[PDB]
């Protein structure tokens, strides 16, 4: 939003088309006068067949499972070794 | 409506007034004990009492969602006028 | 530096202990703002670095 | 889960961690007491105090564990036990992208061998824990206050330590530098006994006693 | 998947090596930052003219507390103390008394801003939308006793700040 | 094998020009330290049960890049790094012989953590 | 059993030694403490303010508690060598600005409900 | 039990000198424990399952500028959880606090017979359910 | 859309600059072993070439469906860490693009009203919403006993809570 | 003696003959949710919330009044039992008025606590709730009858414990109101315990009305002095002042009742 001559100066001193889009904001933003929303209901808003016992996350948690207490096999690992990642197919060398 | 204490300072809506022998009043010197002029005591009595023709009425407080949660007040006591505790405005039977 | 990256960890601490999961739309908001939050720290993780640098 | 409210489960991981839980148990039967994996796939190793430095060494060294990252040092204090403070470690294995929890118990007086040799990250985590809780560990390089105020007496995180503290300070002109005094709040901490008087979880309820 | 960040071995070609030598002897990448900085100088500054000009806001902004009242005039607060129970810094102190009529609201409603956190939790904890986080960020003062309000000024604040929040909750009542 | 690894990824450690031989001599040293341990001990059996495959797998595969994919322990450099790292474990396991029963039962109340 | 593992002081004798070199470091510390730290108190009241704190803890019979305290003694000691603390930090030992605490029964009765 | 230069230091634990609470708050503080009583309007007896440690309520004065309950004792809101009473007293001894113990008021095991609500001679029959 | 044109502004200012580089490259280095031995995380490890990132190794929330790259350093010095920080910002923008174009419909909080407050419209109309809102905003949801160490990929490292 | 052997959730229980299911489960530490029944008063069985399934049960048996026989296993956490709790409880929260911010029981209401434990997270009522006109039985006990759950707890207290038979119910159907049918002075010298007896805000302490909330009050154990029986009580102190006198729990002193003078 300035003179064309300086726009060339800024576009050539920085070597890039800054005028296409700038740091400052303009009328491309959404207006702050939005119409009233109509926010949706949830999955459990069903009028029937919504008993809490079938969706009770808190009550369906068991105490920490115990495997050994003070009172031919194979050697295992907590998880399989982490898969070695592949180079970025988009661009592998910066 | 705001009254005035005998010491010359306006009384608050809760009725609190600083005693004349009190020492902590001096905070009001060169300052003001400002009092909300719109007394909730005097801001609800003059509102008209409605005359709905039904036994039980849902009072919302106006504005729907913006008002207080809906409360089902009862109007059967002829001597007394029904009211919602959330709002305090009056309700009444149609003179029966 | 990271406003809602932190309670994202705290939120993940509670509801995962609670055996409860957030709705799928909410998680997308969390990761979207977490990445915006990731931008928030990195902005002065580098510039304030340059401030002390010169 | 066809129901979208509750959190799903990873039974494959839960059993897999449980298999490694018993794995460590045979490896070091002297030190581990009981090994438990919680419902939300968190397998914890419970080791004896005196064997703190070997188990951490084993997890850092062994190929099948390879846990070389001291995530965090915590010593959660429970007043109802004889040795209250239970010191909890936190390790991450990069090669097996899994987390392990090894923990001990230790009273206010028993010293622990410092794990700085097995984990250089324990160093500053050690300076903090003795500050907040007051459990001294042995032969630490420079074990000394690094959190609380210079000369602040008492470990603030202890159960017996009030949240408001014991002393407060204020600048005084008659001596021309700040000075401390017993704490006297303008507003006290209004305790909120909001715990529900009704049982919340039948699963975790203790047996009758 | 990962992307390697820092390794690019420079070509030892005569053209390429004289590029680096020219870059070294004749400051070229050095003047590149110097040169672009010129281009950014000619950009008009993004500075507002305070207080003649004030920054953008949103209807769901948290500012100074203001106790509102019903259209009739009765103050919405009904002393449920939920705001006190939720207030993460206990900035609210509540006392109640049934006075004479349908107006038992508070013996005491003191909100302590220098203790308060401006989390806004009191606003959505209120079942009657009595206590709200006002849109006024501009309530600074010179004395410490000023930065706390009594129950009366909360009413005066809600009285003085009334049009803004009435429209703000009007636009935001469906979101929350 | 192939051309020498110019960089070993992780910084600080140095790429070794003799991967297979280093694995051979280290794994034999692993078994050497495993010798002076009772065979009933879990640690001896466990590490022996993993090093036997580990030692025969390098002795069979002559290509280091294939050996990277087969063992799946990453590059050889961290594999030998851990092999000597595990060497310290086996040597100094001898001073904390764990095979005997535990020291003592916990004093009850430290477990059961709902209070 | 009730038998416990000591850290450094097996009994009173070695613990009595450890409280002794605390005095050895402290006694030659107070003079240049006042000198370096810009303090306006003399050495004389500096010396006995190290004194009475020994009788402030001159009742414990457990060697561990003496040992648990010997570490803190040199901690505040070391904190004073390298000027880490500030003037107020060491002034906190010099109880100087607080009101005197009542001692006789008449005084606390006249002060308030303090028991 | 673990022989590492063990010495028979069986004297009562005294951690007060190390925790270093002020002299007024280690001697002049009657520490009392009980099991909390269930709120009568509630029916929540499960809250009566834990031993609780308390203190003595000291002066609570009103602030001049507003009117508060400013306190001078740091140990005002401090309550502690104990599974059994022996652990609660054990903490008192090590922290050298003057301890007081109450007992667990277990409910009487009353006999309820709904058939007795309609008897032929017993007065227990109910005039209105 | 406008931001990607700004990391290039910083990188033009600093990365190619010799003055920035001289003060920065090879100034402060960590080896592989002492990196994770000292408990470092995030950029500290990534700059040192350590192949670890919490988002990829241990995905959380909906981070599994998003696709992005993690910059991995080669020297473990200050220049590498700053370069990875710059590249993480670019990769962050790519995550924003995928997140922006993949926003799904539905609610905003768990439908379980015992863990999340009910909607205001329901709280003023329905009993269950009001009584839950009263108790949720006076007691809080009862969390079962236990312990957890959830840790996310913080912009610095592995910020977590026990 | 007989000592019939029963089970709860599989666990074996040694219990005395003639006891009910609720007492049998209370032995192991199971507090079945209940509204109508109280320990010191006769069993009524009107709440129907105590309904808990037993082993191989075609029909759910109410735990309030159910003499448990030999070899009975109580299915405390059965899906049928949990369905029973949800069904009757939402029926309770059908005509209950939206008064939780106003009702003084908020934060200490028995009904409120059960809803978070044994209750659904949403309602299905889409009609007009019932409203009951308030009464007056004393300038010490606020009467808001629209919140009544018709558990007849106050009815039993007046007849059995208080000894004055003036309180009761009236009508039928949904309009089955609880009252006196005539303006009456509830004169019982221990009538103050009716506030504690009522699980909801139907009966509220007029002097304590709109004065404090449960979580802020600090409970201190003490004993009354107005009487020589020494009925131990609890004082509710918020910010260094006394508002409410809570009767304590002592079998051989006062059970759980106190006089209005003490209260
Ligand atoms: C070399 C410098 C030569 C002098 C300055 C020329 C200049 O930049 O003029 C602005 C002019 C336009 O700038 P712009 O940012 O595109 O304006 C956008 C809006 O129209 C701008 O909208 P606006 O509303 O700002 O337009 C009005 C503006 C317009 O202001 C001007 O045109 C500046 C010149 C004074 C009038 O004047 C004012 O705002 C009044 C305040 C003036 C302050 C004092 C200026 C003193 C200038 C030097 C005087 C001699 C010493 O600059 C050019 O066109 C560049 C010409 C370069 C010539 C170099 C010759 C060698
Ligand atoms: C109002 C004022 C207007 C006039 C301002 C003049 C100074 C600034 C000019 C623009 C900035 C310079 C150009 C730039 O940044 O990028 C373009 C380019 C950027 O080059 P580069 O760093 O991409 O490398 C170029 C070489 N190749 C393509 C082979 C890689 O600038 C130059 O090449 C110019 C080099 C300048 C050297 C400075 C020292 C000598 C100066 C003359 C003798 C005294
Ligand atoms: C202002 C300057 C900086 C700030 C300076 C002030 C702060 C630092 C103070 C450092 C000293 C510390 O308080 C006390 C300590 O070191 S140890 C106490 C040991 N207490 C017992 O073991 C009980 C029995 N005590 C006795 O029997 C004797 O009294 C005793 C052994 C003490 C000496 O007499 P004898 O050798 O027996
Ligand atoms: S934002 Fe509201 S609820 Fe939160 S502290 Fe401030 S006043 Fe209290
Ligand atoms: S402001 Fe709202 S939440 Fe606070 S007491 Fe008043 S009505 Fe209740
Ligand atoms: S009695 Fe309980 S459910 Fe009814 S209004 Fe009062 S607090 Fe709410
Ligand atoms: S008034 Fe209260 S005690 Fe009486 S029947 Fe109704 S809910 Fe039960
Ligand atoms: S206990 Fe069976 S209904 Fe109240
Ligand atoms: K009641
Ligand atoms: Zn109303």
């Amino acid at each position: 939003s300035a003179t064309r001559v300086i726009q060339l100066l800024r576009n050539w001193a920085s070597g890039r088309d800054l005028q296409a889009k700038l740091q400052l904001r303009y009328q491309e933003i959404s207006k702050r006068t939005q119409p009233p929303p109509k926010l949706p209901v949830g999955p459990s808003h069903k009028l029937s067949n919504n008993y809490y016992c079938t969706r009770d996350g808190r009550r369906e948690a068991m105490p920490p499972s115990i495997v050994m207490s003070s009172q031919e096999k194979k050697a295992v690992t907590p998880a399989p070794p982490i898969k070695r990642w592949e180079l970025s197919k988009d661009q592998p060398y910066l | 409506g705001v009254r005035t204490s005998p010491t010359g300072e306006k009384v608050t809506h809760t009725g609190q007034a600083y005693d004349d022998g009190d020492y902590r009043r001096v905070r009001f010197s060169d300052r003001q004990k400002e009092v909300n002029e719109n007394f909730a005591i005097d801001l609800i009595a003059e509102q008209p009492v409605s005359e709905v023709g039904s036994r039980v009425i849902s009072c919302d407080g106006g504005g729907g969602a913006l008002g207080h949660p809906r409360v089902y007040i009862n109007l059967d006591k002829e001597t007394k006028t029904g009211t919602c505790g959330y709002c305090g405005l009056q309700f009444r039977q149609p003179h029966h | 530096v990271s406003m809602m990256c932190n309670e994202q960890a705290y939120s993940l601490a509670v509801e995962k202990l609670l055996n409860i999961q957030p709705p799928p739309r909410a998680q997308w908001i969390r990761v979207l703002f977490g990445e915006i939050t990731r931008l928030l720290n990195h902005i002065m993780a580098v510039t304030t670095h340059a401030l002390d640098i010169g | 889960d066809t129901r979208p409210t509750i959190r799903p489960r990873n039974d494959v991981v839960h059993k897999q961690l449980s298999a490694f839980g018993q794995y460590v148990a045979e490896i070091l039967p002297k030190y581990v007491q009981q090994v438990q994996v919680s419902c939300f796939n968190e397998l914890e190793i419970f080791i004896h105090p005196d064997g703190v430095i070997p188990v951490l060494t084993f997890l850092r060294d062994h190929t099948n564990a390879q846990f070389k990252s001291l995530a965090d040092l915590t010593a959660v204090d429970v007043p109802t036990r004889q040795n209250r403070f239970e010191i909890v470690y936190n390790l991450l294995s990069l090669r097996f992208n899994s987390r392990i929890r090894v923990k001990t118990y230790t009273d206010e007086l028993t010293p622990i061998e410092s794990s700085v040799t097995v984990y250089k990250a324990a160093n500053w985590y050690e300076r903090e824990i003795w500050d907040m809780f007051g459990v001294f560990f042995a032969n630490h390089p420079d074990l000394r206050r690094i959190l609380t105020d210079y000369g602040f007496e008492g470990h603030p995180f202890r159960k017996d330590f009030p949240l408001s503290g014991y002393v407060e300070l204020r600048y005084d002109d008659e001596v021309k530098r700040v000075v401390a005094e017993p704490v006297e709040l303008a507003q006290e901490f209004r305790k909120f006994d909001l715990n529900s008087p009704w049982e919340a979880f039948p699963a975790y309820r203790q047996p009758p006693e | 998947t990962y992307k390697f960040v820092n390794m690019r071995e420079p070509s030892m070609d005569m053209k390429s090596v004289t590029d680096r030598a020219a870059q070294t002897l004749l400051w070229t990448e050095l003047v590149r930052g110097l040169g672009m900085t010129l281009s950014y100088l000619f950009r008009e500054p993004a500075t507002i003219n305070y207080p003649f000009e004030k920054g953008p806001l949103s209807p769901r902004f948290r500012g100074e507390h203001a106790l509102r009242r019903y259209p009739s005039g009765e103050e919405r607060c009904i002393a449920c103390k939920l705001c006190e129970a939720v207030c993460p810094a206990q900035a609210i102190t509540i006392e109640a008394e049934p006075r004479a009529d349908g107006s038992r609201r508070t013996t005491r409603y003191d909100i302590d801003m220098t203790k308060c956190i401006y989390c806004g939790f009191c606003q959505e904890a209120c079942p009657v939308d009595a206590i709200v986080e006002g849109p006024n960020f501009e309530f600074s003062t010179e004395t410490h006793e000023e930065l706390l309000y009594n129950k009366e000024k909360l009413l005066n604040n809600g009285d003085k700040w009334e049009a803004e929040i009435a429209a703000n909750i009007q636009a935001d009542y469906l979101y929350r | 094998a192939g051309l020498l690894k110019k960089t070993t990824g992780l910084v600080g450690l140095a790429v070794c020009e003799t991967p297979h031989e280093r694995l051979k001599i280290l794994y034999t040293k692993i078994l050497d330290v495993l010798g002076q341990i009772p065979k009933n001990a879990a640690y001896r059996k466990y590490t022996e049960q993993i090093t036997n495959e580990k030692l025969g797998m390098v002795k069979a595969e002559p290509d280091v890049k294939k050996l990277e994919e087969q063992l799946q322990g990453g590059q050889i450099e961290e594999v030998i790094l851990q092999a000597e790292n595990e060497l310290s474990l086996a040597r100094k396991m001898l001073r904390w012989k764990p095979w005997e029963p535990l020291v003592e039962e916990p004093p009850a109340n430290q477990w059961k953590w709902p209070i | 059993g009730t038998s416990v593992k000591p850290i450094f002081s097996r009994d009173m004798n070695e613990a009595k030694r450890r409280v002794r070199e605390l005095y050895r470091a402290w006694y030659r510390e107070v003079p240049n403490t006042v000198h370096l730290f810009q303090l306006d108190i003399s050495v004389k009241q500096g010396r006995d303010k190290v004194r009475e704190m020994f009788m402030k803890n001159a009742h414990v019979t457990d060697p561990r508690v003496v040992d648990l305290l010997v570490i803190k003694g040199k901690m505040e000691l070391e904190e004073t060598i390298n000027v880490w603390k500030q003037r107020t930090h060491i002034m906190r030992f010099f109880h100087e600005t607080e009101a005197p605490r009542p001692t006789d029964f008449l005084s606390k009765f006249y002060v308030g409900h303090d028991p | 039990t673990q022989d590492t230069q063990l010495i028979a230091v069986d004297e009562k634990l005294d951690i007060t000198t190390l925790t270093g609470v002020p002299e007024e708050h280690i001697k002049t503080r009657k520490v009392r424990i009980f099991v909390p009583a269930r709120n009568n309007m509630q029916s929540g007896v499960n809250n009566t399952k834990k031993w609780k440690m308390e203190f003595d309520t000291r002066e609570r004065w009103e602030n001049p500028l507003m009117g508060w309950s400013s306190t001078a004792d740091p140990l005002s809101n401090l309550v502690l959880t104990f599974s059994t009473k022996e652990d609660a007293v054990a903490f008192a001894e090590k922290n050298g606090w003057s301890f007081d113990v109450e007992e667990r008021k277990v409910p009487k095991p009353k006999s309820k017979s709904y058939g007795a609500n309609f008897s032929w001679n017993k007065r227990t029959r109910v005039s209105t359910k | 859309k406008n931001f990607s044109f700004r990391i290039d502004e910083l990188e033009e200012m600093l990365t190619n600059n010799r003055i920035w580089r001289n003060r920065t490259v090879d100034i402060g280095v960590v080896t592989a072993e002492d990196a994770l031995n000292y408990g470092f995380s995030g950029v500290m490890l990534r700059g040192s070439g350590i192949q670890w990132d919490l988002r990829k190794t241990q995905p959380y929330d909906v981070y599994d469906q998003v696709e992005f790259d993690v910059p991995i350093g080669s020297r473990g010095d200050c220049y590498d860490r700053y370069l990875c920080r710059v590249e993480e910002m670019r990769q962050s923008l790519r995550i924003i693009s995928q997140c922006l174009n993949k926003m799904p419909p539905g609610e905003i909080k768990v439908d379980d009203a015992k863990v999340s407050p009910p909607k205001r419209a329901e709280m003023k109309t329905s009993m269950e919403s009001l009584i839950h809102h009263f108790k949720l905003y006076t007691e809080g949801y009862q969390v079962p006993p236990g312990a957890t160490y959830t840790a996310i990929e913080a912009p610095k490292g592995e910020f977590g809570v026990y | 003696s007989n000592l019939i052997e029963v089970f709860v959730d599989g666990q074996s229980v040694m219990v005395e003959p003639g006891t009910t299911v609720l007492q049998a489960c209370e032995k192991v530490g199971m507090q079945i949710p209940r509204f109508c029944y109280h320990e010191r008063l006769s069993v009524a069985g009107n709440c129907r919330m105590c309904l808990v399934e037993i082993e191989k049960a075609p029909k759910v048996v109410a735990a309030c009044a159910m003499p448990v026989m030999k070899g009975w296993n109580i299915l405390t956490n059965s899906e049928k039992s949990k369905k029973a709790r949800e069904g009757v409880m939402e029926f309770l929260l059908a005509n209950h008025p939206l008064d939780c911010p106003i009702c003084d029981q908020g934060g200490e209401c028995d009904l409120q606590d059960q809803s978070m434990m044994f209750g659904s997270d949403r309602s299905r009522f889409l009609e007009g709730k019932r409203a009951v006109e308030d009464k007056n039985i004393g300038p010490l006990v606020k009467t808001i009858m629209t919140r009544c759950i018709q558990c007849t707890r106050c009815i039993r207290f007046a007849s059995e414990i208080a000894g004055v038979d003036d309180l009761g119910t009236t009508g039928r159907g949904n309009d089955m109101q609880v009252g006196t049918y005539i303006e009456k002075m509830f004169m019982s010298e221990l009538s103050g315990n009716i506030i504690d007896i009522c699980p909801v805000g139907a009966l509220t302490s007029k002097p304590y009305a709109f004065t404090a909330r449960p979580w802020e009050t600090r409970k201190t154990e003490s004993i009354d002095v107005m009487d020589a029986v020494g009925s131990n009580i609890v004082v509710s102190t918020r910010t260094g002042e006394v508002m409410r006198i809570l009767p304590r729990m002592h079998e051989d002193i006062n059970e759980e009742w106190i006089s209005d003078k003490t209260r």
